[PDB]
């Protein structure tokens, strides 16, 4: 049944393996620049989810063209 | 009907679908950016001092960790997607195209004019003949 | 005139070719007609088949709708009786 | 439909996986549960041979597989097959994705803790569905009878169970589950055919005697006369073709194979048939309510649908029972999915829409909250 | 109209060659460079280029209806090069696909008339007989009522 | 010499006759292949849907046949509860 | 063309090798697999005698040559002989150093070993090839016609092999490999000859017997009536001139040397003909795949070009099988090259690019290298 992998895998990134930070025991200039770069590894992401996003609506596109043809010639 | 439409047509349809595809990547660039904004708002550069910094990083840490936990979830979700796009393009080529992608080929370009040994073999016999005397 | 007949000489082989391919076209060319009337006469059957048993399906539908109606109609009443 | 939100009635069963949404009549995606490897090496580049074909697929190339059921006896043996199955239903027969829709899980009675917790773990940390319920097999069985009493006998492909119920109120204490259903069938079938000289071995042609059993068998009213006949004249024997020529001729294979169910001696098991376990489970309830599960004893399940057994079936229970009583034996037509029509009448009720097991409550009280007051 | 005319009056030594190669063919020189159509197909099965036969019908049903056989230059070059296949590999099957789906609103795995028309009257093209119904005439392959992605390449395969 | 040499002309453009022949077989049989091709390729089609038809027209036959009997036996039934 | 790196497919086999680029329709060149040393003393000074003539210059000079093939039943028998045919093929009749170009070769199935480890090792070592692939001789001619399932009967003039594949997955417990082929049909040929006065001994008379065979022999569609017709008319008795005169006329020899193929009894083979060794070849095919390997019999091969063997093996395999199922053989016209037309498609793939033999890949772990994953 061995779903251990998959499970291991989904809740070792979303804690243990996610990058794991602690922010508030920096420097003024060492917490500035700490801050910067999550603010930045947050806006990539979201805009890695907006594309994420985008490639669903291709791949519904796609679902739907193969469904039409298998349905015309099936 | 006249075969002068087909160039021109072809072509003017070529530049509406650039300039729709280009539309299109704007408008997806903007509606990013604006959707962007708002998952997660700007911040201000004037009057923080530390104290109010380190609470905004405790802030912008926690809102770290939920984009964290939505972009794994979307990520995964992306990867097995773009596993079953392959597998199901696979999938319709092997269905539709199993035939044509064997068909594709370049062939009878060759023994078409490819006549001329008969020459050399003719030429060789003349000069060994000739090289008796 | 030995060079002419040499030349003579060449040009019967060439002229055999020739006519070896004649034949093997003509020989090609025929069994193709063979198998291109064979297989339209067959493509003309199979068609006219399937046709005939598509038309037959649709009159087992429309049976089928009958027969479902009737059963409806025949557990109605049972079930009043019971 | 539009705004809102249906919720997905996924029916695992096994022998034949049942999905559809919430408040239609019949099941949207039906096809067999079986994940078959190739077994061969394989010389051809670039075909995009996959590695492992699941679902309906897999009943198409079955010829170079090797087919194995992820389900053997309502409990699930092989969990990464069955995770690999429900990504099949969810996203291939049915295009949803499931982050955004409700779950109606089925299973048997009496099955281990470990395999349903298991089953609302997985639901909920890889599909990520937004709250899922689990419902035993035959209170949707008698849903869609449209009742509120009877005893039901849900004989599937993996185990055969009989859970009655009265006024709503089941009965903890009378459920008889046997694991005697229709792959015990299928193996016998694939046993006494090798009497005539057809031998089939592979897990393949396991799918070939599965049909044979399907479209000839049928259960015979009188066992022993039926005995007589079919070893005095040859009016019983019916011929098949198999999937290459070579018909083949069925003679009192016929109606033994279904026997099995009511003499379960044959395949070597102990119990009594599904003919006295019924009249057993009904003795073990109280002595006011027999009378109304005598006349609406429920047939469900697959394997109830074989030719003449809603009179055989009958015919022993009138035998055992008292004689004022009325034995009455309800077969819809529709038994195949009846515990999915039940399953989707229960879904689309409002009074039920308070039940389901949400994601929060599963976070602060882990995979065991199944067990808890959200059944 | 533009591309093989336009590629005639700046003709390359590449299919001169053969230019030149079917004049000598045809014409003996001192001539009207007549070329008759009938016997310009005829000779292009000949000459070692692809002899598909539908472009020389295409040709016989087109030109020499004056009585007297004679072809002009223009034409006659134009049809040389048409026979031929003269396309850029129909630009990329994904792009294709992307501006077809941008073309594609209805999103119901096919497209109807409507949209196509939409885009064929945003292109801004003059009228012929070559409009109208030669669009349902050779998009009506199956006959279903619509036009998909693969009915829009089977009307104009190859779409430069 | 001066023979040699007429029989030399006279197979020279014998030859040229020759491979003209060999030119236009060669057309023929590129035509006659795309013709079989794209025949045979319908006789595909042709007999694949032969086959679907016919299995549906089996499976529509059979349930007839089953609802139609448990029908018959019911409408039996019926009269017996009367 | 031009920058870039073509492969060169080329294709022992055993009477007629046949290379060429691949990427192309038909190989480049085609010629008789011999190589002849001269046999008598020679008188003559300065005529630039050479001391062994191979391939079709051994075909002009025969008279005065010992023809002997360095192939015998696809096995290579006479090591240096072979690395002679191959160094002509790459520098005379390609003339593209093989320094520069991967090479495909094709081996029958079932063959020993060693054959196959003695080809790699010449290919790397002494041509120096930058990498080599070895490919059975039946997928190839299974990828020309376009399909991706049937049982290919490839009959060439060393062997006849018959490889059953479906789905893309070769069956490697059916492949059924008999020893007959052509050179057998031209000694039997050489061999009934005699019967009416033609006596041929020399091995260059081999060449003037299988030139008899292709021209005029052909296979019967009924054995006993054709024997019994050319035994009362003279209908069939057709003439051939000898590269000398005295034309001969052949009988009822004509259609009596290829039914050899159908009755190996004749040459003393105990064996079944090709038309039951494919119905055996095929039942031991799972039974769910026989129905198109019935309907996708697919020929190849020189030998299978006699006039009128798709229909005598048609109606053989038809009495055979069972009578539901339909029976049609693919007989591509392009059959003698049909093995080398598979073979450049394969090579022009783009998915198949990562699977040649790698010469750093042969230097860690030898010649035995082929037997691995780089099959
Ligand atoms: N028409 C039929 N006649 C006889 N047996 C059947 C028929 N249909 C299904 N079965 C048997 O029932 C099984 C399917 O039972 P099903 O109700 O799908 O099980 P589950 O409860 O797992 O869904 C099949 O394995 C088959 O053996
Ligand atoms: N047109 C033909 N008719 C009959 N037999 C032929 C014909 N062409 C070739 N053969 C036989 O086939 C043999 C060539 O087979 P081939 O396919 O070249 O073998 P390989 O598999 O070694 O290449 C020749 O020896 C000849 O006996
Ligand atoms: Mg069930
Ligand atoms: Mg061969």
């Amino acid at each position: 049944g061995k779903r251990q992998t998959e499970r291991e895998k989904k809740k070792k990134i979303l804690a243990e393996r996610r990058k794991v930070l602690a922010i508030d025991h920096l420097n003024e200039d060492q917490l500035r620049e700490k801050a910067k770069e999550l603010w930045q590894s947050i806006y990539n992401l979201e805009a890695e989810k907006f594309d994420l996003q985008e490639k669903f609506k291709q791949q519904k596109y796609e679902i739907n063209v193969l469904r039409n043809r298998i349905n015309d010639n099936q | 009907i006249s075969a002068s439409r087909k160039l021109q047509l072809k072509t003017l349809m070529l530049q509406i679908a650039k300039q729709e595809l280009e539309r299109e990547a704007e408008e997806r660039r903007g509606e990013k950016g604006r959707a962007l904004s708002t998952r997660c708002q700007p911040l201000e550069l004037a009057g923080l001092s530390f104290a109010e910094l380190q609470d905004l990083c405790r802030q912008l840490h926690a809102r770290v960790d939920k984009v964290d936990e939505e972009r794994y979830d979307v990520e995964a979700k992306v990867t097995k997607n773009i596993t079953e796009i392959a597998d199901l393009n696979q999938k319709i080529f092997d269905l539709r195209g199993k035939f044509k992608r064997p068909t594709l080929r370049r062939v009878r370009i060759s023994a078409d004019a490819m006549m001329q040994a008969l020459l050399g073999a003719r030429a060789k016999e003349t000069l060994d003949l000739r090289a008796h005397l | 005139a030995q060079k002419d007949e040499e030349k003579m000489e060449i040009q019967e082989i060439q002229l055999k070719e020739a006519k070896h391919i004649a034949e093997d076209a003509d020989r090609k060319y025929e069994e193709v007609a063979r198998k291109l009337v064979i297989i339209e006469s067959d493509l003309e059957r199979a068609e006219e088949r399937a046709e005939l048993s598509e038309g037959k399906c649709a009159e087992l539908e429309e049976e089928l709708k009958t027969v479902t109606n009737n059963l409806k109609s025949l557990e109605a009443q049972a079930e009043k009786y019971s | 439909d539009d705004e809102e939100t249906t919720a997905l009635v996924c029916d695992n069963g096994s022998g034949l996986v049942k999905a559809g949404f919430a408040g239609d009549d019949a099941p949207r995606a039906v096809f067999p549960s079986i994940v078959g490897r190739p077994r061969h090496q394989g010389v051809m580049v670039g075909m995009g041979q996959k590695d492992s074909y699941v679902g309906d697929e897999a009943q198409s190339k079955r010829g170079i597989l090797t087919l194995k059921y992820p389900i053997e006896h309502g409990i699930i043996t092989n969990w990464d097959d069955m995770e690999k199955i429900w990504h099949h239903t969810f996203y291939n027969e049915l295009r949803v994705a499931p982050e955004e829709h409700p779950t109606l899980l089925t299973e048997a009675p009496l099955n281990p803790k470990a395999n349903r917790e298991k089953m609302t773990q997985i639901m909920f940390e890889t599909f990520n569905v937004p709250a899922m319920y689990v419902a035993i097999q035959a209170v949707l069985s008698l849903y869609a009878s449209g009742r509120t009493t009877g005893i039901v006998l849900d004989s599937g492909d993996g185990v055969t169970h009989n859970v009655p119920i009265y006024e709503g109120y089941a009965l903890p204490h009378a459920i008889m589950r046997l694991d005697l259903a229709g792959r015990d069938l299928t193996d016998y079938l694939m046993k006494i055919l090798t009497e005539r000289g057809y031998s089939f071995v592979t897990t393949a042609e396991r799918e070939i005697v599965r049909d044979i059993k399907e479209k000839l068998c049928y259960v015979a009213l009188d066992f022993e006369n039926e005995m007589a006949t079919a070893a005095s004249s040859s009016s019983l024997e019916k011929s098949y073709e198999l999937p290459d020529g070579q018909v083949i001729t069925i003679g009192n294979e016929r109606f033994r194979c279904p026997e099995t169910l009511f003499q379960p001696s044959f395949i070597g098991m102990e119990s009594a048939g599904i003919h006295e376990t019924t009249y057993n489970s009904i003795m073990k309830c109280d002595i006011d309510i027999r009378k109304d599960l005598y006349a609406n004893n429920v047939l469900s399940g697959g394997t109830t649908m074989y030719p003449g057994i809603a009179d055989r079936m009958q015919k022993e229970i009138t035998a055992l029972a008292p004689s004022t009583m009325k034995i009455k034996i309800i077969a819809p037509p529709e038994r195949k999915y009846s515990v999915w029509i039940g399953g989707s009448i229960l879904a689309s009720l409002s009074t039920f829409q308070q039940m389901w097991i949400s994601k929060q409550e599963y976070d602060e009280a882990g995979p065991s909250i199944v067990h808890r007051k959200c059944f | 109209d533009d591309i093989y005319k336009a590629a005639v009056e700046q003709l390359t030594e590449e299919q001169k060659n053969e230019f030149k190669a079917a004049f000598d063919i045809f014409v003996l020189g001192a001539e009207d460079g007549c070329i008759s159509t009938k016997e310009l197909g005829k000779v292009m099965r000949m000459l070692g280029q692809n002899p598909t036969p539908e472009e020389l019908q295409e040709m016989i049903d087109e030109v020499d209806e004056d009585g007297s056989g004679t072809v002009d230059f223009d034409e006659f070059l134009v049809m040389m090069v048409r026979c031929m296949k003269d396309d850029s590999k129909g630009k990329s099957e994904e792009e294709l696909s992307d501006l077809f789906r941008m073309f594609d609103k209805n999103a119901d795995g096919y497209i109807d008339l409507e949209e196509l028309k939409i885009m064929l009257q945003a292109t801004g093209e003059t009228i012929t007989e070559d409009d109208i119904e030669e669009l349902m005439k050779d998009g009506d392959k199956n006959n279903d009522g619509r036009i998909d992605y693969d009915e829009f390449l089977e009307f104009m395969k190859g779409v430069e």
